[PDB]
Order: C-alpha cells, then structure tokens, then sequence
C-alpha cells in the first residue's frame, strides 16, 4: 500500500542497499533465509513497503541491481543478506564505464537499459498503486553518474505524476580518490536537477568527521558509514509503514519541504550518536536528542549550517514521547537562533511522531533540512571543474564518444545559474 | 630460413628436434640433473634422472595415462542418466551465476546464531492508541 | 678455507650481505611477516547504534 | 571471465617475463609442471586445459634460439605451450632496419596467427602487455611491427609497454640511440600507456636499499616482476576499491600524445633490516614518493606532477590513505601543475604481497606501487637526441642501416618527431 | 546381426587388413590368441559383426586374404595378431601378377578366382542377415586392381541387393612409384563405376603430407599410414557396433550421400589430428573438431576440396556431448561457407551420434564428403595415360594375353565422360 521500489547502480549505491536491506530486514524481523522470525503483530503489517511474497510463504525484497561490471554482485551475493534479492532481477554488463560518463549515459548505457528498463516496468505494474521511486548513487563515479540519471529520465518521463527520491554521494575535494570527478559530477547534477523530485547529498569526509568526533571508534570503515546512511534512510519512511500520532509520508516531504520546484537539495542526520564507553552516562530525552539533532558537527554533509539560513526543517521522531514537549521545545529552538532562520516564512519547522522506535533504541530523531548552505559544495564543484576545462585537460575522451564541448558549457552556465538562483532567497527581504 | 632435414642425432639444436626428444621410445627422451643443472662439482656425486616432459608412446589414442578415461570411456547416455528414480540426482550444468552458493549455505552454523544474535532482540513496541 | 677473507663474509656474489643478526627463533620462524602491527581494529564498529543491550 | 595477453620479444623480455611467471605461478600456488595441487582467479592470467593443469596466456619471439631454448630446456620446460616459442634462425644484431623490413617480416605472420588463436579463446579481453628491451635490434623492430600490425587489426584494445631505455652514462651497446629513437617514434602514435625502466636506478636501489653491491639480472627481473604483479592484482584478487586495465588511461592521460610514465615501489628491504622496524602507511607512502626509490633515472623536482596513481596491497585502511595524502599534499618540495586540483587515483587490495624463496624481496603486509606522469620526463629525451645528434652529424654506422632497405631521410623524421615532443612537454608544463 | 564379411587382396590391401585388424582387436579387448578379456559389458552385444565363435570361447575375423604369390601372407601370418585368422581364409598363386594387368584378371585371376568366390559364399550363407561388403585394395598394383574388381564384378552379379563400399589407394602422380600406373588404374577405374555402391579414395601422398605436417614425426613408416587408414576406416561403422542418440549404418550413409547413381567417389577424413608435443595442451570440443575436420589439407585425398563445391557431407561423432552444440557447428559452417557448397540442395550435411569413443580418446570425428574437385586426380591420370598411350608404350605386354587397345580407348573414353558429367554439376544453377 502506497508501495516503493528499490534500484541501484554503481559500486556505491550496491553498498549502501546491501546495508539498507539488513537494516530493514532486522527492523521487521526477516532472517537471510526470507521467513519471518519476529514476535509483533505489526512487524508484518505493512511488510508490503518493501517486500513480495512468493509461493511458500517467503519474502522478496522488490531491488533491482543494475550496472556494468559483475564484480559486485559477484561479490554480494556471497555477501550476508545476498540470498534475498530475486537472481533475476541483477542486470550487468561485461564492459564496465570506466569512470567515463560518455561510455556509461551513451554507449553502453543506453544499449544495455533496455533490460533494466523492462524489469522496472514489470515490478511498477505489479504493485496495487505505486508511490514513488527511491535510488542510492555516487555522484563521482561514471557508470553511476551517468546511468542512473539516464534512467531516471526514463522513468520519469513515463511516470509524470509519481515521487523521485535520490540519495546522492558527491565528491568532496578533502577526500579525493579519482581525477575526473568533476565532470561526471556536474554532468550528472545537471540532468538529475531537471527530473529528480528529491535529492539529498551525502559527503565521505563528514561521514569520517561523525566516526571520529561522535562515536569516537579508531578504525571506521565502509560498513559503518554505509550503516549509518542505512539508519538515515530507515528513519524516512518509518513513519509510513508503523501507526504513530502524525503519518507523513515522502508526498507530506515533498509539499512541505519545497518552497519552489528547483530547490529540492536536502542535507540530513540522525540522532542519538553516542560511543560505546559514554552511553550509559547519557540519559534519553527529547531536550538533549533536538540539542544534538540541531548540533552542526552532526549533520551528514560538509555544508556548514550557520553560514547561512534554513529556509525550512524536518523532524522525524520514533519512540513513545508527548507531542507537548516536541512542539514547545521546536519554538524554543526556532526562537532561540532566529537569526539563523530565514523571516518570510513563519513556523518553518516539521513535526513528525511515528510510535516504534528503531531496534535497540527508545528514542530517534531523523532530521531533513533545506537551507541556503548547500551552495558551497557546488562552488568548490564548479571551481574545480572550470580548473580542468579551462585547460581542455582530459575532454578528448569525453569528446571522442559523442559530445562536444558545448554540453559542458551547457551543464555549467546552468549550475551556475542554479547556486545563484539558490542564494538569492538567502539576502532576500519582507 | 626453411626445415631442414635430419642432419644430427637428436640432442642438438638443429631444426624439429622437440618432436623425438618428446618421443619416449628414443632413448633421449628422460636426462640427467647433472647434466646443465650444475653449479659445481663436489655438490653432488650420484645421478638423478628427470624425464623429458610427460608423453604417451603411441601419437595415436595419446589420452592415455588418465585414469578418468578408461573409467568414463565405457558410460553412455542412458545409463547415465536412467538409473533409479530413487538415488537420481540433477547432471545438468546451470550458468555460473545461479550458482553461487553464498556465505550462509557456506556455512551453516552463522545462520542459527544468528536471529537470536540480531533478530527478535530487545523491540519495545509502546502504542498509545486510547483502545488498543 | 677462504671464507673467513672479510671479503666473502661481505659483498658476496649477487647475495645478502652478512651482518649476522640472531632472531628469536621460538617466535618468528614459522609465518610471521613484519609490519608495525595488525592495525587493530576497534572493539565493535556496527552495534554502537541499536546497541542490543 | 577478465584476461590480458603478454607478449615478449628480445632476449631481455623473455627473462623479465621469466621473472614475472615464476611469481605468478607460486602466488597461485601452480607447481612447474601446471598442475594446480588443492576462487577462479587464475583465469586472468590462466586457461583450464579442460582437465587438469593449466596453460599461460603468453607469447615469446625472438630471432635468435639460445634464450627461447634454455626456456624450453629450463626448470619451466613442461609448463609453456610448446608452438607460441617462436624462434628464428639468424639474429637482428641490434639493427632495428634488419628487425623491421627483411627478417621480421616473415615471422610476424606466424606471430599474429598465434595472437588470434589465443584471442579467440579470450571472451573478456582487458588488453595487451608487452615487454621488450628499447636498444636492441630485434627487440624495437618486432616490437615496432606488432604494435603495428595489433593497432590496425583488433583497434580499440588497451596496450602496454614496459620498456627498458638506456641509463644515462651507463651502456652495454654503442649504437642503441639509434634503435631506441626509430622505436620510440614508432611506438608514440601506438602506443596508449608506455612506462621507463632504465636499469641504472634499480642498480641504485638494489646497492643502498637491498645492500647489495654485484647485484645480477636476475635480482632486477624479479623486482619488474614484483612490480607488474602489483598492477595486476586488482583484477583478479578482491578489494576495497578496486581499479581495471582500463581505469589507467582515462586518469593518466590529459593529452593523446603524453602517456610515458615512471613508476616506484615500496617497500624494498630485505628481511635482515625490516623485522628492527615498523614501516608504517604514513613513511612508506613518503618512501614511495622519496627522489632516488623512483626505477627511472629522472629527477622529478626537476619538473612538475601531472598525474599520480598508487596501488595499495595489503591490510591498508582507507583513512590511513587519507591521512598520507593530506601530507603529501602539504609537503613544499612537491608541486603539482596548476590546472589540476586533484591528481591522486588510489586502488587499495587485500591478498598481501609473496615473496619467492631464496629471494632478496621481503615479506610485509603493506605494499605500494605508483605511477606518475609527470613534466619532468623531458630530460632523458633531450639526453638521448643530443646523443643521437652527436653521432648523425658525421654520418657514423649509417651504412649498416642504409644497406638493409631502411632510407636515408627517416632519421630525420624522428628527430623532428622528438623535437616536437619536447615542445609539447614543455607547453603543457607552463601554467595558465 | 547386419554382419558385413572383409575382403582383401594385393600388398597394400593385405598391410591395410593387418592393422585394421589390430585396430579392430584393440577396441573390443582380443588378444592375439582370440580371447576376450574387456571389462564392459558393452565390448559382446555386437561382437558378431566382426567376429565369428568358435569352439572353446575364441573368436576369428570374418576376412580373407587372396593374392598371386605367397611371400606377402607369410609376411601378415609372421607378424603380430597373425593368429587371428584362420589357415582356410589364404588363398595364393604361386605365378604372381607383375603389375599386369592382363595376367591378373583374364589368365591367373579367372583360374584361380573359384576358390575365392566359393569361400566368400561359404562366409555369405554363414551368417544370417548380411549388412555387406567393405574391400580394401590398391589400384596402380597388378593382382588387386585385377584380380579384386573381377571379384567385385562376380559378387556384385550375386548379390545385387546387397550394399559394397571400396577403400581404394589410387597413383598419386607426386609420389610415383611405378612407370605403368595409368595403364592399369584406368582399366580398374573404369570397372568401379558401375557395380561399387561406395568408394572412398586414399592417396599415399596426401598421407605423407599430413604426417609431416600436422603429425610433424621425423622418421614416418608404412605401420603408421596404414595405423590412421584402419582408424579412418573404423570410425566409419562405429555406430552399426555400438550404442548411441543417432544410429546410421551403411545403407543410411549411401542414400544420405548419393544424389545419383554415378556420383559414388567420396574424399574422408579423420578428427583430431594433433603432434606428440601438444597432445595435453590443446582441448577437446565440439568447435575445435568441427574446425578441424573441415580443413583443407586435412583431407586424406591429394584433392584441394575449396577448388569445388561440395555435395554432400557426412560427419559420425564418438563419444558424449550436447547435440545442440553439433547442430549449431553445421549450421554456421554451411552459412559461412555458402560459396563451397551447391545452392539447389538444402541441408547438405548429416549428423550421427555414438555413445563410446575409441580406446585411447574421449571424443572423434570421421568425415565423409562427396565434393566435384574430387575430378582433379583423374585428370591427371588421364593426362598421363594419353601422352603414354600415344606412343604404344608398354602395350605389347598387355596385348600379350588376348587384351585389345579397343578396351583401353572405351575405358578412357567412360572415365573423360565420368569427369565431365561429375564436373557439369559444379556449375548448375537451378
Ligand atoms: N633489465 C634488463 N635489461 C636487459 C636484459 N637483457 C637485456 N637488457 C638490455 O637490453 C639491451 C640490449 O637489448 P637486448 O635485450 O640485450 O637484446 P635485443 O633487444 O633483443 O636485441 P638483440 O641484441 O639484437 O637480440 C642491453 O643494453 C641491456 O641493457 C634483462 O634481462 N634485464
Ligand atoms: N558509502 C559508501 N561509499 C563508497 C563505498 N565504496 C566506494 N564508495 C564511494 O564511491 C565513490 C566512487 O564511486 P565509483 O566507484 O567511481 O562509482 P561507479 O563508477 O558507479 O562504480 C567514492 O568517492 C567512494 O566514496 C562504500 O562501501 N560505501
Ligand atoms: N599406404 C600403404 N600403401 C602401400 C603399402 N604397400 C604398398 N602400397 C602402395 O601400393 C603401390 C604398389 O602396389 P602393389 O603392391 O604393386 O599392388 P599389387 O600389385 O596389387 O600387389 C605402391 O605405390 C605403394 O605406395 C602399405 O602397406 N601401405
Ligand atoms: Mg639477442
């Protein structure tokens, strides 16, 4: 009911789903084997968010695994919680993209999407009524970057009326680990601006910033950053598939997050974080999970927050708690760093109580924010794109499988275009 | 630069000389360490022989010397696949990917403890519904 | 005979040089491998979150 | 499923591929005969015969029979196909005229029909690897025509060239600029990845590092080997961020024209001085990038960084990585050129290196190999034209070329082709 | 059970018999003392074909041995498996026949052929069902060419109904080994077209060559040609002994092969050929031996088969594998060899199948082929019988026994009429 599919592509986006899937699969009590082990009643009551039933009474995640290259699903099928996903349902190429967004949005993407397409038509007319979609991608990377978004074109241009989610990695230059990131990032940003009904920006170094500074563990790795993302991506739509005080689902984001219909650029975070040697000293409260959910070392992104001003906010709260509390304690926020939010649109703070906690937990928030910050990450982008271009470095393999310099001049006017359209409501005035 | 014909006895250089040194029932085929091998000459002071690579005698039926041949060389398709209905199993060669066998079929043991590892462990599910 | 020249004990031919160390032999013969550790990795990564107690 | 095809040619190419297939075959655990004792890995490098052992995917050539016999005469004589040993009867004498127009016109035939019954086998082919010594006559000449010959028939596949060019002041031959020069024309328009091995800098490394002071051939095989084994893992073992033959070119390239690399590798202590210490990520990364470790005889503060790709092997960590670069990056004596922010690729891998017993390599968790294109690679060009222009100005041993069929006026050709080399180097290493 | 009887006469028929023997012996477990000591089952449900039972357990080849002088049995009795055959299946003049023609098929053939005609009778009538004949014979020798084709016009008299098949070694012109070949090949040539239900042609230089090519054995012998004869030969009826998924016998191959009556002449050949140096390096496949069987110079006739078109072909693979792998192999090597066979017939190639590979293999390929550049050696032997006839060389020796230059000119002018009319048909176009 008010059903979502899941797809992803890119080494990135295989990752994070293989986590996500674990974290929904413990959430709702589901062995690696696909038979309910749970003891709640609503643990199955809206199992159909997610999941298939098959003959034999067994469960299937609806995913479609799609790319360029086995290695990885070669890789997660012998991985933990490998044996749920439908073996039909992973479509892969024998080229690989090569990090090269020409070879992976013209060559060899557009021949292979015909499969991928066709698999998500058939899993689009299986459900009652669909809601929307929801993708897990990096920006950085071309097969990714570029297919992702193609296919996003695609269904979008089939399915006008229904939700676009994305939860989108780019590249921050702290952390770099390939030369071309750059232009397959604003490639993929400009086609991804046009279409994407929602998109949130997730960063690697913040995520190494949160394991180091919150948890304080020595040794992080792509697991936890993945399980946190998962965490992240959980606490959405929990809402949606528990009872609670106040159901919001990604339609109730959609109006109530989006003042006009370019800005669709989130930056989210998830509260509590507390290490392992400090967690009994903290004591669960609604006053200190808003002191954290509002803290800027907490949020997912390397946006700092308090350079400019949030034009709206979000708050998803799972647990048992008085709605008196949450709603007095958002206006004492919202009164105490005024400043901090912008004045033509009064009370510019969502609430939202769903009424079962996550695993383990009595209390969590999940916060989404749009604000003016966000336009940094997009001017260092642009800076170092316009590093490389000026010089003509790298482009004659781009050039070399169909375009011309002319798109890219295109795709940056646009986005520049975009930053400044975006920080125009930042100084503008009642 | 062509073939040339047999000019010396085989232990040289000479063109075609790989084929009868391959061939066991000249008695080249199968030398000695000492001979090349050598770095010195106390090191070692008896023989050992080596063999000039693994070949059968006949250039003809040249599967032989594998073991499986003679056991398989007897099996046709009906015997093969008609036993018994009872003690029958699936001879068919599936595509690689479907069979990947993952970590849990693996190993079983994970599996069970799993669930009580990570399953069904400490959900606290409060409702204030005013009927329930 | 000859070993013992200060020249064979010492630039020998496309060989190791000897400068005769003594490992501990009761430890370190069998596969052990070098490196400053085995970067230990930190106790618990996942279950910090959903902590399961 | 994923494969790539050696090729060797001239003597020096046939016993660094003898280096490098000893160290496959005991880092797959395959036993000389080809039989396998005790997943499928070796298929890169490897074919099953279909029962049993299996058979390298390599070639040999060579026109002259004593170092193709002592292989099929040596250790490994029941481990290589018996008709991909091409030899021939009579040798080039380092005569790049007479390795390319007269003698290797007739084998080059027999050498691309043993290319395509490999290739067909291949499903996935991920490209070429060739080895081949610059100053020789056989070696530049065959190396010139199959390159020649592969570009037109198969198009689009990747190649590499690990070639050796002559030290600077050291030299075993006396004509090789000349053969060094013809074959570095050839192969610019050819070529899509070429690395420098110049064998005076790992003589140096093998003397202050290895402490060794005669070192022989052997020792310097082994450390290619030990290089090209490092390239090549992430493709057949699994890793955190892994990286194919074909993620080289599209990040070390910024113009057709520049592909010549130099690479380096770290660690390199023998086993008598490295159990005494640590060697952390952060000091062998710096190792790595340290003046005198690079296996090229360049100076690279001499010239600016262009590009930078490492591979990591080992129990490495990705914020470790991290860590390193943010002080690379901050380091003064290091500059990179100015339209390139970024310039770092990192591949990181699991399977820790092996080592090959009565070696003089050491067995560590952490390894590191790393290949630069920088701007600085000009000088060994401006070297070696000032060598050749030396012996072209009076026409010395033009004759011994001139009568083998090769015309007068193609020396002229490549020095103008060097020249403009040189320039583009030059006017790509300025700053906007 | 569809026995077939062996004849043989002259040097090279008699040699041919004695490995085919060997060959024979060797795949159903014989010792040279005639008993069995195999270890399947499956080596005595047709052990009748070819062996007949005689008292105390032992078995004795169904062949007989005829020839005009004695020195070449005593030879065949003296060598290995020389016991096999019994003492009453010899039969020899003691005149011989010195490459004569005349002297052996009108003066010692017809005296001394009742003996052979009533013993082959006697083998006849002693089993129940016969299947037919196979001879094995040279053509530029005196006794057989003689002696042989009157046999096979008196046999062919008898049993009309039965089916003959001739393996037939011609004068290659390269490897001359006598200087009155035309003279007498052309007379027997002549007396095959119009009783021999099949004939397969055998050229000892298309021997030689591939014994030195593909083979590439220094020092090659007379033991190893006839070695790959009697395994060529044996190929031909493996599936008439044992079991298998398409069963095809002799009469199947001659209704399959002939488009008409006069077209009997077929080129065989034998899969997989390969060097003592890579006997384990190479694999065993379906597209490896149907890419061998189909080379040119593999062929075991002096004939180049791509200066022809083919009409049709037979292939008998031994041994287990996938059919649909067969089939495919025929279909792209017809598509891609559409110019090398005629157009107005579709579906020119047979395929059969038998379970049991030879001893000492895991799987085999016998090719038989009817192909219009089989013509060229007789060309060549008609060119050199006209440059020798008009002259009258050496024919006072023939015409010494009542033999006439009429017989000669009918015997060449049918053999020019035999190219032609076999030629005509490169060219039809329906
Ligand atoms: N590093 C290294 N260099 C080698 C080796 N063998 C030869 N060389 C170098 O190659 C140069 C000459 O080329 P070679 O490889 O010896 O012979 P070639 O290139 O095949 O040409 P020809 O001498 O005509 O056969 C010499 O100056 C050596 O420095 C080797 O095994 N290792
Ligand atoms: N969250 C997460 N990100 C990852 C992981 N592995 C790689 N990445 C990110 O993926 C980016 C590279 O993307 P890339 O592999 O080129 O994308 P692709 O071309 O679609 O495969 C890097 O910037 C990494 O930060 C992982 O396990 N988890
Ligand atoms: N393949 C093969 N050919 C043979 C053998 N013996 C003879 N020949 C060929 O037969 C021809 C001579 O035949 P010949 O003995 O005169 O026939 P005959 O007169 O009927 O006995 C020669 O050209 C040989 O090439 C043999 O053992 N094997
Ligand atoms: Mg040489």
């Amino acid at each position: 009911m008010r059903e979502i599919v899941h797809i992803q592509g890119g080494q990135c986006g295989n990752q994070i789903g293989a986590k996500f899937w674990e974290v929904i699969s413990d959430e709702h009590g589901i062995d690696p084997t696909g038979t309910y082990h749970g003891d709640s009643d609503l643990q199955l009551e809206r199992i159909n968010v997610y999941y298939n039933e098959a003959t034999g009474g067994r469960y299937v995640p609806r995913a479609i695994l799609m790319d360029l290259e086995p290695g990885t699903m070669d890789s997660v099928r012998a991985g933990p919680f490998g044996q749920l996903f439908r073996p039909d349902n992973f479509v892969f190429g024998q080229t690989g993209a090569g990090n090269n967004w020409a070879k992976g949005h013209y060559t060899e993407g557009a021949e292979l999407i015909d499969s991928v397409l066709d698999v998500v038509r058939k899993e689009a007319e299986g459900c009652d009524c669909l809601q929307g979609f929801q993708i897990t991608h990096s920006l950085g990377g071309g097969t990714g970057s570029g297919m992702g978004t193609l296919l996003i074109s695609k269904v979008r241009e089939e399915y006008p009326d229904r939700i676009m989610e994305t939860f989108s990695v780019v590249p921050s230059p702290k952390v770099s680990d390939t030369v071309v990131e750059p232009y397959n990032a604003t490639l993929s940003v400009h086609q991804l601006v046009e279409n994407a009904d929602e998109c949130m920006v997730i960063d690697n170094e913040a995520l190494y910033d949160i394991c180091f500074r919150t948890l304080k563990l020595t040794t992080p790795t792509y697991g936890d950053l993945n399980h946190l993302v998962s965490a992240a991506m959980s606490g959405v739509t929990c809402c949606l598939r528990f009872p609670g005080q106040l159901n919001s689902d990604l339609r109730k984001l959609a109006v109530n997050l989006i003042p006009f219909p370019r800005l669709h650029f989130f930056m989210i975070g998830f509260a509590p974080l507390t290490s392992r040697g400090s967690q009994q000293y903290r004591a669960l409260t609604v006053p200190e999970l808003t002191q954290q959910m509002f803290d800027a070392k907490n949020m997912m992104c390397a946006a700092d927050p308090r350079h400019g001003r949030y034009l709206t906010a979000s708050a998803l709260f799972r647990g048992r708690m008085s709605t008196k509390e949450v709603d007095e304690q958002m206006l004492n926020v919202q009164n105490k760093n005024s400043s901090y939010f912008v004045e033509w649109i009064p009370n510019n703070i969502k609430s939202s109580i769903c009424d079962i906690p996550p695993k383990g937990l009595k209390m969590a928030v999940t916060f989404v924010g749009n604000s003016t910050a966000i336009q940094e990450m997009f001017k260092r982008v642009a800076e170092q794109f316009t590093a490389m271009f000026r010089r003509k470095a790298f482009l004659h393999w781009y050039t070399g499988e169909g375009m011309d310099e002319m798109e890219f001049t295109e795709a940056e006017s646009n986005m520049n275009d975009l930053v400044s359209e975006y920080q125009q409501y930042q100084d503008a005035t009642a | 630069t062509t073939e040339p014909e047999k000019k010396f006895n085989s232990t040289v250089l000479i063109g075609n000389w790989y084929e009868e040194r391959c061939d066991p029932n000249r008695e080249q085929s199968k030398f000695y360490n000492e001979r090349k091998f050598a770095d010195n000459n106390y090191q070692k002071y008896t023989l050992s022989e080596n063999k000039f690579q693994d070949t059968s005698n006949s250039w003809l039926n040249f599967q032989e010397n594998k073991p499986e041949v003679k056991n398989d060389q007897f099996i046709t398709m009906n015997m093969q696949e008609y036993k018994k209905p009872s003690e029958q199993k699936r001879n068919s060669e599936l595509k690689p990917f479907i069979v990947k066998k993952s970590h849990f079929d693996k190993n079983p043991h994970e599996l069970e403890e799993y669930r009580e590892k990570w399953t069904k462990s400490a959900h606290t599910f409060d409702r204030m519904y005013l009927g329930t | 005979k000859e070993a013992k020249y200060h020249s064979r004990q010492v630039e020998p031919l496309g060989k190791r040089m000897e400068r005769n160390y003594e490992f501990p032999q009761e430890v370190h013969q069998d596969n052990f491998k070098f490196g400053v550790a085995t970067i230990n990795s930190e106790n618990t990564a996942k279950e910090v979150m959903f902590p399961q107690k | 499923m994923r494969e790539v095809i050696s090729i060797h040619v001239g003597q020096g190419g046939i016993q660094v591929g003898n280096a490098c297939w000893e160290l496959f075959c005991l880092e797959h655990g395959i036993q000389p005969d080809g039989q396998m004792p005790s997943d499928d890995a070796f298929n890169t490098f490897f074919s099953e015969t279909g029962a049993g052992k299996h058979v390298p995917r390599a070639v040999f050539l060579d026109l002259e029979p004593t170092v193709i016999d002592e292989v099929r005469t040596g250790t490994y004589r029941q481990l290589f196909h018996p008709e991909q040993l091409i030899s021939g009867k009579e040798d080039a004498a380092n005569n790049f005229a007479r390795g390319h127009y007269t003698i290797g016109k007739e084998i080059v035939d027999l050498c691309l029909d043993r290319i395509r019954k490999l290739a067909d086998n291949c499903t996935g082919l991920q490209g070429f690897l060739v080895f081949n010594s610059v100053g020789g006559g056989t070696g530049s000449g065959l190396g010139s025509l199959l390159l020649e010959r592969l570009s037109v028939d198969y198009g689009k596949k990747s190649k590499l060239g690990f070639t050796i060019y002559p030290s600077p002041q050291v030299s075993t031959a006396v004509v090789e600029p000349y053969n060094s020069i013809l074959s570095t024309h050839s192969l610019l328009e050819h070529t899509d990845v070429a690395v420098m091995l110049d064998n005076e800098a790992i003589y140096d490394i093998c003397r202050r590092n290895l402490d060794i002071e005669r070192p022989t051939y052997t020792n310097l095989n082994r450390l290619i080997a030990q290089v090209i084994s490092s390239l090549t893992a992430s493709l057949r073992f699994d890793g955190a961020l892994n990286v194919d033959i074909t993620e080289f070119q599209t990040n070390l390239v910024p113009y057709p024209r520049i592909h010549f690399m130099l690479s380096s590798y770290a660690p390199i202590i023998s086993a008598e001085k490295a159990y005494h210490e640590q060697l952390s990520v952060a000091e062998i990364t710096n190792s790595a990038f340290e003046p005198a470790n690079m296996m090229a005889k360049c100076d690279p503060r001499h010239g600016k960084y262009m590009a930078c790709s490492m591979m990591y092997r080992g129990d490495v960590v990705p914020k470790d990585v991290n860590a390193s670069i943010a002080t690379i990056k901050t380091k003064r004596t290091i500059q990179f050129v100015d339209w390139c922010p970024t310039g770092f690729k990192v591949g990181i891998n699991y399977q820790p290196p092996t080592v090959v017993p009565g070696g003089d390599l050491a067995k560590v968790m952490r390894a590191v190999c790393m290949i630069s294109n920088s701007t600085a690679i000009a000088e060994v060009f401006s070297r070696l034209d000032h060598k050749f222009d030396l012996m072209y100005a009076k026409r010395a041993f033009v004759h011994w070329y001139v009568g083998e069929g090769m015309e007068e006026g193609e020396f002229s050709e490549a020095r103008e082709d060097l020249a403009a080399l040189e320039k583009d180097y030059e006017e790509v290493g300025i700053e906007t």
